[PDB]
């Protein structure tokens, strides 16, 4: 029941790690990517499969933080409601790495 | 770089645990009667672990089907296979209807930098001899320096 | 080893 | 007398019939070859005189230890042929060992001076060479060896090929 | 010190491994121990009566069977399976004889024809083999420049203005005023005994044009794949179409795949009458049906017996004549998508009625423009650049049991699968690959959807259990056998 | 007539004692003619092409009959999607499934769907069948289910048993004979492919018929006419048809 968005999460990295954390323990994240290909997505299917205890959800999206106009625009993805195209979460943690 | 990469039709969202882990259980379960892992291990502990916070009332009848049926006669790995899983389902059994939990038993390690004879420098994460365990480590973080 | 909730009397 | 019949019968026919001919008199010139001539023919797997596609590695490599090296003067007829038959066990080697980057029992020829015992210790490592067939690359390639440059020719005949002549009287 | 000829010898000289390609007929187990694996079987099924899997090979995205089961089981080409992914895609070519002067016999690259390592034939084509192979946009020099992207089609336009003359035989002119009636003009030339013909004001011609199609994804067979390569003559090549090649590469490699180095062979055991083919495709012959269809149409200089390649059942019968020369039971199952397993069912359902011995029993299509285009208008397959929004490569956008597929992805090629009476198979000697030991075929409902699935196929498990207290004494081994 | 007698007895009640008896399946006796349960199919390949519909229905069917046949609870069928590495060759597509589904037999490993970034929830009911995004090599696989479902409401299922099954059901001595000619046999593929992937012979069109012109229809009229060699070629002959000795 914890609801996290995590930034700056590639692979090798400290935000990779708890990802492994939070996905175990069941949470529920976001995790961005600023370099969205096929190996990035597998390495988070990957993680997923390996370590996503029940209940928890990854959802791996492309987010440039360099972008205002992705920061309003995850944000929103985040919060919106399902029928409007988003996740209708509530986030319990924010970890911008 | 300001340039905006946001899209809310490439997220990639995964939810299926109840797929990996009848997969995992089944992967270790044939990596036990191969001879590729064995109950010592620590990374066999940390993938039980990532199994018994997975556990469905559905796994559990998954991880019996094969351990009840699990032909000891074929050799000394399949009596292993089946004492690990029989000790894996008791332990998701009673991990069942209770909380997910990231418990980490990764192997405490430390850094070392040495030369080789040869003017090659190597640094290698070294298994910590005084510290093996996360409560070891917490133990010893508190202890200061 | 394997076979959850351990009480703790020195923290 | 088998040079000569063969000469006078084979030998002087065009190249456009000489593959045929040798087709249709393979058996006796075979015959002739093993029991009535310098060069025998190589192939020769169990129960019967064969051709060199249907042969073992291992077999042909006994083969060529039994036409090439001379077991009572304890000396190889020629010291090209030892070379040749390292090379072969070269490919021999290289055919049977999936990448690892191993390291070579044959390091340097001079260990194939008796070559009985390295044979037997070689195929006692690769079984599975004493019971696969000499595939068509490796097959071809002894007939690069047989045949290289700077080399005594081999004293025996591989193949009834158009280039039979030349296995046949060189 | 110790100069430069001593240090040398300290380090040792490696073997430099190569390819160990074998056939590898499934492994027979001891007699002892495959006794050991079914309890007491023996003696008590009637190997008459049993159909089993002799041969098999595919002519797919992949390659053949190996090396599609090579990337399928580990995802990577082994040493050798990557050498038969080089050699048929036509990378590497077994030279024998003078190269450059110096004796060679080996394997040698095609664009620039040199000497190949084996390890250099991973380490030099795992990125075009890979590449070039499985699924992959598709690639017009394939299918005759067919561009997904540039897709043709004609559009009727009335002319408004009357065009300017052009220069015309006397066939052709005729032809047009026949077709064009007061809406052209047709004069001969004095001077050279040709036509002009004037197209007039209110004539209706055809102005290609072009649209982007979705579709640009699809499992082709490798590029550089030929039937060259495979032994299929240059006539064979020229008269018949792609499909059939592919039918016959399949079918000669699963002749191999069970040992039958040549055909004739089955004769010498079993009578020619007793060889079938029931084999069969979905919609097979589509080059040859784009042939009749649209380049009649536009007078496209086209096979006169364009016709008899376009046929389902006339791949089969370019196997016969090439191939088999047998006069068993030819059937041909046209399934869609599920014919290459009722190819099975009517294969099984001739052995077993004793009409044939062998039959080669399979399934085969060819991927054309047209079939993706009508495919794509009935939203059953992928599209390419939805998929390519989401960001998804050609090598992820078929997502079978994924939670966000959206529709199917459309291949090419061939399998076939030489199945056999068991005691048949035991007395040739050939390689049973396994035992088939039932196949069914079901319909669904009354629905009024065409390509909607349906659970008909569910009566493979139809069983009745309204009565229990006496359970069957037929499902018991021991009472069956003592019967 | 004792042979066809005999023959008729092991049909009877070894290979298809299920045909009349409403209470075994099809699927249920089809394998219980070599002793084998509805547990021991390890595999179904699935049509599994990557639509909505289909994967869906396929997924349902088989746990409904897998359901219907008293599966053991706790024994899921390892689900392949070999479309997600070949795609859909329409025609094609049941024999690459079959093919495979051999290919699983011998070997025993169990390929995983790596396109499988994430299965349905829906498909989570489905607990007669596992859906692998990772080939596992397992101890041994009895039998293979391959489904696939057609355009015009066509589908089809084939069941694939190990060739171990086939050959326990024969003597030592028929087996012993059969595995020597398969190893002959074998060495004569292997020469044959060895030659044929370096010459590209592997094709050889046949321009002549095994009989003749004038013994085309006499082949056909005999039930026993056969082919000898000679020359290297199999051919039809005077002496072999409607022979005296080929009836004894």
């Amino acid at each position: 029941d914890k609801y996290v968005l995590v930034t700056g999460a590639g692979a090798g990295s400290i935000g990779a790690e708890i990802l492994q954390g939070l996905i175990s323990g069941g949470a529920k994240v976001i995790v961005t990517t600023s370099r969205f290909s096929k190996k990035v997505t597998e390495y988070y299917q990957n993680m997923y499969a390996r370590y996503g205890a029940a209940g928890s959800t990854l959802i791996v999206v492309p987010f440039n933080q360099g972008s205002k106009q992705d920061v309003d625009a995850l944000v929103q993805y985040i919060y919106d409601e399902p029928k409007k195209g988003g996740l209708g979460w509530d986030l319990d943690a924010i970890i911008p790495f | 770089g300001i340039q905006p990469t946001f899209s809310a039709l490439k997220s990639r969202t995964y939810d299926s645990y109840w797929n990996w882990a009848r997969q995992d259980v089944l992967s270790m379960y044939f990596d036990i009667i191969f001879g590729k892992l064995t109950s010592v291990d620590r990374e066999t502990i940390n993938q039980c672990i990532q199994i018994m916070n997975r556990a469905n009332p559905t796994l559990i009848k998954f991880m019996q089907y094969h351990i009840d049926h699990c032909p000891e006669y074929k050799g000394e790995t399949y009596k292993l296979a089946k004492r690990l899983g029989q000790q894996l389902i008791d332990n998701c059994k009673q991990v069942l209807t209770e909380d997910p939990v990231y418990k980490d038993v990764s192997r405490i390690t430390g850094p070392k930098t040495k030369v080789s004879a040869k003017g090659n420098i190597e640094y290698e994460e070294t298994q910590k001899d005084s510290v093996r365990k996360f409560e070891q480590y917490v133990y010893e973080m508190a202890q200061g320096g | 080893e394997i076979e959850d909730k351990t009480s703790i009397i020195q923290p | 007398m088998f040079w000569k019949e063969l000469d006078d019968t084979i030998f002087n026919l065009p190249k456009n019939k000489l593959l045929d001919a040798l087709n249709k008199k393979r058996d006796h010139i075979i015959k002739k070859l093993n029991n009535d001539f310098q060069k025998p023919w190589f192939g020769k797997n169990a129960n019967g005189v064969c051709d060199l596609q249907e042969m073992t590695y291992k077999e042909v490599a006994n083969r060529l230890v039994e036409l090439m090296y001379v077991k009572k003067s304890h000396r190889w007829i020629d010291v090209s042929l030892r070379n040749m038959y390292g090379d072969f066990l070269r490919r021999v080697e290289e055919r049977f060992t999936s990448s690892a980057g191993t390291v070579s029992l044959l390091q340097n020829f001079n260990q194939l001076n008796e070559p009985e015992q390295f044979t037997a210790d070689f195929f006692e490592k690769f079984p599975q060479a004493g019971k696969q067939l000499i595939s068509e690359e490796d097959c071809d390639y002894f007939l690069m060896l047989a045949a290289r440059p700077g080399q005594k020719p081999v004293p025996f005949v591989p193949v009834l090929d158009e280039r039979f002549e030349f296995f046949f009287k060189k | 010190v110790n100069g430069d000829n001593v240090d040398a010898n300290y380090s040792k000289v490696m073997v430099e491994p190569r390819a160990n390609m074998k056939f590898d007929f499934p492994t027979l187990k001891s007699y002892d121990e495959i006794k050991q694996i079914a309890p007491e079987l023996e003696g008590m099924l009637d190997l008459e009566n049993v159909v089993v899997v002799t041969g098999f090979a595919e002519v797919g995205p992949w390659g053949n069977s190996r090396t599609r089961w090579e990337m399928e089981a580990y995802g990577e080409f082994s040493l050798e399976g990557a050498i038969e992914m080089a050699w048929i895609m036509g990378f590497i070519k077994y030279h024998n004889g003078n190269l450059k002067g110096k004796p060679y016999s080996g394997w040698v690259d095609a664009k620039t024809q040199t000497p190949i390592d084996e390890k250099d034939i991973k380490s030099k084509y795992e990125e075009e083999i890979l590449e070039h192979s499985g699924i992959r946009l598709i690639e017009p020099e394939l299918f005759n420049g067919y561009d997904p992207k540039k897709k043709q089609m004609i559009q009727e336009v009335v002319v408004q203005h009357d065009l300017e003359p052009f220069e015309c035989s006397k066939e052709t002119a005729e032809q047009y005023k026949h077709e064009h009636g007061e809406k052209c003009e047709i004069f001969e030339i004095e001077e050279s005994g040709e036509y002009t013909v004037r197209i007039l004001k209110g004539a209706t011609l055809y102005v290609p044009k072009a649209l982007r199609f979705d579709r640009l994804v699809a499992g082709q067979i490798p590029t550089g794949w030929d039937a060259r390569t495979y032994g299929i003559p240059e006539d064979t090549i020229s008269q018949v179409d792609p499909i059939t090649l592919y039918v016959l590469v399949a079918t000669v490699e699963a002749l191999l795949s069970a040992g039958i180095t040549d055909p004739y062979e089955f004769y010498k055991y079993v009578h020619v009458s007793e060889v079938g083919n029931c084999s069969g495709s979905g919609m097979g012959g589509v080059s040859a049906l784009r042939g009749m269809f649209k380049d009649r149409y536009a007078d496209k200089p086209v096979q006169n017996d364009i016709l008899q390649e376009s046929f389902i059942n006339t791949m089969s019968a370019w196997v016969n004549m090439l191939l088999l020369s047998s006069s068993g039971p030819i059937k041909t199952p046209v399934g869609a998508c599920a014919t290459a397993v009722e190819s099975v069912d009517i294969g099984i359902e001739t052995i077993l009625s004793g009409k044939a011995k062998v039959v080669l029993v399979g399934g085969y299509d060819d991927f054309q423009e047209e079939g993706s285009y009508e495919f794509a208008n009935m939203n059953a397959t992928s599209n390419s650049i939805e998929e390519f929004k989401h960001g998804r490569t050609p090598k992820e956008m078929s997502r079978p049991t994924t939670t966000t597929r959206n529709g199917f992805m459309e291949a090419q090629g061939s399998g076939i699968q030489v199945i056999m009476t068991a005691d048949l198979a035991l007395k040739m000697g050939v390689p049973i690959h396994a035992v088939l030991a039932m196949t069914a075929t079901a319909t669904d409902k009354i629905g009024r959807s065409v390509p909607a699935p349906g659970k008909g196929i569910l009566t493979t498990a139809r069983e009745h259990h309204g009565n229990l207290k006496y359970p069957s004494p037929l499902l018991n081994i021991e009472y069956r056998k003592r019967q | 007539e004792s042979k066809r007698q005999v023959s008729d007895a092991k049909k009877q009640w070894g290979n298809s004692f299920y045909k009349s008896d409403p209470r075994i399946a099809p699927l249920r006796g089809a394998l219980a003619a070599f002793n084998l349960t509805i547990d021991d199919i390890g595999v179904a390949s699935f049509h599994g092409t990557s639509t909505v519909a289909n994967d869906k229905n396929e997924s349902a069917t088989i746990n409904n009959m897998m359901k219907h046949l008293g599966r053991s609870e706790g024994n899921p069928v390892f689900g392949v999607f070999q479309k997600y590495l070949t795609g859909h060759p329409k025609g094609a597509a049941g024999a690459w499934m079959l093919n495979g589904a051999i290919q699983i037999l011998e070997s025993g490993l169990v390929p995983g769907n790596r396109n499988a970034d994430n299965v349905d929830k829906l498909l989570e009911q489905y607990e007669y069948v596992l859906y692998p995004s990772r080939s596992i090599q397992t101890d041994g696989i009895k039998a293979v289910s391959v489904t696939s479902f057609g355009f015009g409401q066509k589908g089809a299922q084939a069941v694939v048993v190990h060739p171990d099954y086939l050959f326990a059901v024969l003597d030592r001595s028929t087996y012993e004979e059969y595995a020597t000619k398969v190893s002959a046999r074998n060495k004569k593929t292997y020469r044959y492919m060895h030659n044929a992937i370096t010459r590209n012979t592997m094709f050889v069109a046949k321009d002549k018929a095994p009989y003749s012109d004038e013994l085309e229809q006499p082949v056909y009229l005999d039930p026993l006419a056969r082919v000898e060699e000679n020359k290297k070629k199999l051919v039809f002959s005077d002496k072999t048809i409607q022979s005296s000795q080929s009836y004894v």
